[PDB]
């Protein structure tokens, strides 16, 4: 009988490429000579571990990868080379030795002297993403770095800047520099949430006007019509017109890209929002008739826009090739009236489908959604208050065939209960689900392809009901994602000692977790009477996490605004300390070294690292 | 319409469709002499392998026309083809490599690509032990070599 070594090398190199998780690549370099050649040969994809001042003893192997990922090295968001240094142009030559086939790279860019000195190492470079988090230095002009950027990366194709901090002077600044480089752009990725205020009508029409070749185009816009120069229904049109050969166009409101709730939704904001933005439904025919080539579209925006169905009817005879829309804040989505389809449910190419805040939106027009849209794999309703059970669960039953990701979140009459039966037609189905943990709505079994569950709870909830609300056999779910958002600084002590971690031992499969409590907002130390500082609500939320067999663990302490700190506690490392069986932990904050050592304890702990991905990050490092 | 003859290496003959036949681009080249009447053979096939290529064969260019057909609400095979695939892919090893080698023979892609990610699917979450015990490989590396492997792999995020 054949055995797997005796198949041609093109065969085995076939399958060696079959394998992406980076832990079977490692293990299956191990196996022999003739597998660890083919494993080095046949790697494309690197995240550097390992630290900076350990760079000289960088592996030369992996010549043949083609992604480079920099910026996760440590120590977190260091400055990877320093023009102060005198041997740090010698590093840069290291990694041109050591991955020399590099196409693609993401970089932490803390430094210019970093970008100007590692870029231009490769000149085949097409794809570029820069990350930082830290403040934008100091500079005479706008856009300078990144001016240098394009003197040294000419013939780039792709530009990502969504986890980038700048000002938005600073890039039409720079592709305005040099018309050549920005002609050669085919992506171009500015959705970046931290932008204080987002692009402005002008910043949108000169980056336009310099890109004339985008496929892609993301960016976070500014809509809000208070304000001076905000992005409306001229920007739209300048979109169209000076990049008619776009595929992807992702157009958000910086409020929109919060992970904070409070930020976005129209009911969390004081008064905030309730406006019309500058943006007609003519507009958005004229627009949508100047882009042929649109495959997804993304609108999502902090004000109204209404009577937008004629507008989304355009949609589906204008853009064949379109599968994705997410909209946010469009009124009129479906209104039927007898029996006839209209506005998105004209879209039966739809694949998915993200709705949020459409007030007009029934149980009518649900169902119509459903009907129309019979290809819909992906759906996602965010805060409609007149949406029902009824409406849900007929729609999910239209969609049995397809229908894998469904989220519900925010919704007034949909609960977690009312959620959990709404899903019922596709209970064996799916696959991705998100509800609210909203347990006092007023009103076989087996989840047999759900690997995934994401999980919103305000702060201060028990977990403990989940397992009655209806997800209790659920063999094959793997991950689970928690977000814990609210203000503890008006809530009173609970009365129950833990979170209710430990209702996650139902589930058997259960190893990666996403415990978000960034959005919760306390006090650091001085609590007043009866209420509890950061550290016991860390103690609350973490409680029996030792007991679950997670792996892999991503952990956000909750921060105190007044301090602005996000700290990792005594009690709250003293829990992670518990949890024997992880084999990576991202804990997404700052917390003291005698802390990070406390982790090294652990045996099978490989993946440790504090990531201050948030705006503004720390400067003490 | 147009019906082919395939000749197993064990001399027994498979009666086909020939647009199910024009998926392995080796027998579309075949194709271009006379042999495509007088009967196409295949030294290296043999006949249960035959059988599952154009059993394969068949499945996807009918569910391939029947998507070329229907009108709304029932590209359903979509996944059908996927989970019988998935049950298709369900053989011994001896098996899945003789299947590997003839469709990397006749050139049927989409046959090859499935069965390369079916090893690798093998693959994943398996130590070198493991593997080497699965596929009856010998281990060659020294424990310096080893410990400078797994030094090179600590580089890499995992």
């Amino acid at each position: 009988t054949t055995a797997l070594n005796d198949l041609p090398d093109v065969i085995l190199s076939n399958i060696m490429a079959g394998v992406s998780d980076v832990r079977s690549r490692n293990s299956a370099s191990l196996v022999c000579h003739k597998w660890y050649l083919l494993e080095r040969a046949t790697r494309s994809a690197l995240t550097l571990r390992g630290n900076i001042r350990d760079l000289f003893m960088l592996p030369t192997c992996f010549q043949s990868t083609s992604h480079l990922d920099l910026s996760l090295i440590s120590p977190w968001g260091h400055p990877l080379t320093s023009a102060a240094d005198p041997d740090s142009a010698l590093i840069g030559h290291l990694l041109r030795h050591a991955f020399p086939s590099v196409t693609s790279l993401a970089i932490y860019a803390r430094d210019p002297s970093t970008i100007h000195i590692v870029v231009p190492q490769w000149p085949d470079l097409e794809r570029l993403k820069l990350v930082r988090w830290h403040q934008r230095p100091q500079t005479d002009a706008a856009g300078d770095e990144l001016k240098l950027l394009i003197s040294e990366c000419g013939t780039l194709k792709s530009l990502d800047l969504s986890s980038f901090y700048c000002w938005t002077d600073d890039v039409p600044a720079a592709l305005g520099s040099c018309p050549t480089f920005a002609a050669n752009l085919k992506s171009l990725n500015l959705l970046n949430s931290s932008f204080s205020e987002g692009f402005k009508s002008d910043e949108i029409k000169a980056i336009t006007k310099a890109c004339p070749n985008l496929r892609e185009f993301r960016a976070s816009c500014m809509f809000d019509p208070r304000y001076i120069g905000h992005a409306g229904d001229e920007a739209l049109v300048s979109i169209s017109v000076n990049c008619p050969k776009l595929e992807i166009l992702h157009l958000a409101d910086t409020n929109a890209l919060s992970s904070a709730r409070s930020d976005f939704d129209p009911d969390e904001r004081e008064g905030l929002g309730q406006e019309e933005a500058k943006i007609n439904a003519a507009t958005l025919i004229e627009v949508f008739s100047g882009l042929p080539l649109l495959e997804e579209l993304a609108l999502d925006l902090c004000n109204n826009v209404r009577d937008s169905g004629p507008a989304l009817e355009v949609l589906n005879s204008k853009c064949p090739k379109l599968k994705s829309v997410k909209l946010g804040q469009f009124h009129g989505i479906s209104l039927p009236v007898e029996s006839k389809l209209d506005g998105i449910a004209l879209c039966q190419g739809l694949e998915s489908l993200s709705i949020r805040n459409v007030d007009d939106l029934t149980d009518m027009g649900l169902i119509a959604i459903g009907r129309g849209c019979y290809r819909l794999a992906k759906f996602e309703v965010y805060g409609c208050k007149k949406i029902t059970v009824r409406g849900m669960r007929t729609m999910a039953s239209l969609l049995r065939k397809t229908l894998v990701d469904v989220k519900i979140a925010a919704c007034k009459k949909l609960g977690a209960v009312q959620s959990l039966k709404a899903l019922e037609p596709i209970q064996d189905r799916v696959e991705r689900l998100h509800i609210d943990c909203d347990w006092d709505c007023p009103d076989d079994k087996t989840w047999a392809r759900l690997r995934y569950v994401s999980l919103w709870i305000f702060v201060g909830q028990l977990l403990t009901p989940l397992v009655a609300a209806g997800l209790n056999d659920c063999p094959e779910l793997e991950e689970i994602s928690i977000k814990v958002e609210g203000d503890c600084r008006v809530l009173s002590r609970p009365t129950v000692r833990e979170f209710g971690l430990t209702t996650l031992l139902n589930y058997p499969k259960l190893s990666r977790m996403h415990l978000d409590c960034g959005d919760i907002n306390g006090y650091a130390h001085t609590a007043p009477s009866g209420q509890m500082d950061l550290s016991l609500w860390e103690r609350f939320y973490l409680i029996g996490v030792g007991h679950l067999g997670l792996t892999e663990l991503n952990y956000w302490p909750p921060q105190d605004r007044d301090v602005n700190q996000r700290s990792l506690s005594l009690p709250a490392a003293g829990l992670l300390q518990e949890c024997n069986r992880l084999r990576k932990l991202f804990i997404h904050g700052t917390a003291h070294e005698h802390f990070m050592m406390f982790f090294l304890r652990i045996e099978g702990l490989r993946d440790v690292q504090l990531r201050a991905d948030y705006y503004p990050a720390p400067e003490n490092d | 319409a147009k019906k082919i003859v395939l000749k197993s290496s064990d001399g027994e003959s498979f009666e086909v469709e020939e647009a199910v036949a024009l998926e392995s681009q080796t027998i579309a080249h075949m194709v271009e002499d006379d042999c495509v009447d007088n009967g196409v053979p295949l030294p290296n096939v043999t006949s249960k392998i035959l059988a599952k290529v154009i059993e394969y064969c068949k499945r996807h260019v009918e569910a391939a026309a029947s998507k070329a057909e229907a009108v709304e609400g029932a590209a359903t095979s979509d996944d059908d083809l996927k989970a019988w695939d998935a049950d298709f892919m369900k053989i011994d090893q001896a098996t899945l490599f003789e299947l590997i080698l003839a469709a990397n023979y006749l050139n049927i892609k989409n046959l090859l690509d499935l069965t390369c990610q079916t090893v690798a699917d093998m693959i994943k979450g398996k130590t070198p032990e493991e593997i080497r015990t699965t596929f009856n490989i010998k281990n060659d590396f020294t424990p310096e070599e080893e410990e400078e492997v797994r030094r090179e792999n600590q580089w890499a995020f995992e």
